[PDB]
């Protein structure tokens, strides 16, 4: 009944979000909500380099226009985060690319 | 003169962003009524916001501690500004004196 | 019987309303309760719990709706996890503050 552009949101850990034996590790969450079509491609970029390992994407589930939600988790290292590395979530939607840039800089 | 005993805190030189709310908190932490008539941005690329609150006349004369907190997106730490009437000050009758212009000024017309 | 790990995610420093996600992983058994706190006060609405999924280990995710003004007001948000009679509390705040 309708087509809406996907929304890109990136979640990052806080300053006290790292735990475990050294080196500490955390996770990054990229979620798209109220997007159509249901299929979606999620890719992670680190300083222009594609990430091909250490990531797990949950299956798309249903949250009147039909809505869907997708959750993706990427494992990151504390050392890389401290080096002001920029993480970008790549979303593909009918040939359109949406990018969101996040960083620890204030 | 006008029965408008309200107190406000003004923010200047901040970035012209949105999602700004000015809440007044007393010494006990209780909240007060909200405000309206939100101002707009300035041509000098400086945002302006005013937080309005209503207090009683007797409360102000009692020297209560009022704190205005700034909630801006750029600054993550909300600063606290304390406004209170200084009690214990004496009262004196003002003396009004009018000084007419001197004869040395009325020369250039 | 292993204590569940409690992790709280925060919005990005350079901007996004937003949502808070509390994740408990590598816990047993399956039943688990997750709640949210706001400045030490119980939250009665604005939070939802997703069905528990299998990663034997299980995974549970919870979503709390928050506003931009409340997050920037240095309010303390705590994720409460109860498991096998034990309560875990994690406190987070603004990193740039």
């Amino acid at each position: 009944v309708a087509e809406m552009n996907p929304n890109v949101n990136v979640f990052v850990p806080p300053r006290d979000g790292f735990s475990g034996p050294a080196p500490r590790k955390s996770k990054l969450i990229c979620e798209a909500t109220n997007f159509t079509p249901k299929p979606i491609t999620v890719s992670w970029l680190k300083d222009g380099k594609l990430v091909e390992s250490g990531f797990t994407t949950d299956p798309v589930t249903i949250e009147t226009p039909q809505t869907y939600k997708v959750i993706s988790t990427l494992t990151i290292s504390e050392i890389d985060w401290l080096n002001l590395n920029v993480y970008t979530c790549r979303v593909d939607h009918r040939g359109l690319t949406f990018l969101k840039n996040v960083s620890s800089t204030c | 003169l006008t029965k408008s005993t309200k107190l406000t805190c003004l923010v200047t030189d901040l970035t012209t962003y949105d999602s700004v709310t000015i809440s007044w908190t007393r010494q006990n932490g209780e909240a007060v009524k909200t405000h309206t008539n939100i101002s707009e941005s300035h041509p000098n690329a400086t945002f302006s916001a005013v937080g309005e609150a209503s207090i009683c006349e007797d409360d102000w004369n009692s020297g209560e501690r009022f704190t205005c907190t700034v909630t801006h997106t750029d600054l993550p730490s909300p600063l606290k500004q304390t406004i209170s009437r200084p009690k214990g000050v004496a009262l004196h009758r003002p003396d009004v004196y009018l000084l007419p212009p001197a004869r040395e000024q009325l020369n250039l017309r």
